């Protein structure tokens, strides 16, 4: 079924207690905590000894 | 509880896991902040039973 992937996070915080409201307003905090997340993945997988 | 779809012309609120529609009244929909910071918004009408049926 297809689904927007801001509506489909946003129905995803149905299932912690978090409304649709907070990620409607912060959309672009969210990405953009998303995007540094992801981003700081293959800095810490770059050494990463074990 | 519902996602809101249009088939045109009207805009309705359906459960998510079967086609019902239904006008979107202030009973399944819960107002929080402006029309602003949303990215996405959309012009409508909000159908109210208070102010019809208050009309006698
Ligand atoms: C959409 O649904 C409304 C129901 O009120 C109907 O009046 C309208 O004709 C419908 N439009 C289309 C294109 O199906
Ligand atoms: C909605 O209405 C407001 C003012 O009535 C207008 O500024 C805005 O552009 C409209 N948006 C759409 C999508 O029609």
């Amino acid at each position: 079924l297809q689904i927007p992937f801001p509506m489909q996070m946003a129905y995803r915080f149905n299932g912690i207690g978090v409304t649709q409201n907070v990620l409607y307003e912060n959309q672009k905090l969210i990405a953009n905590q998303f995007n540094s997340a992801i981003g700081k993945i293959q800095d810490s997988l770059s050494s990463t000894p074990s | 509880e519902g996602v809101f779809v249009s088939n045109g012309t009207h805009w309705f609120v359906t459960q998510r896991n079967f086609y019902e529609p239904q006008i979107i009244t202030t009973d399944n929909t819960f107002v929080s902040g402006n029309c602003d910071v949303v990215i996405g918004i959309v012009n409508n009408t909000v159908y109210d039973p208070l102010q019809p049926e208050l009309d006698s």
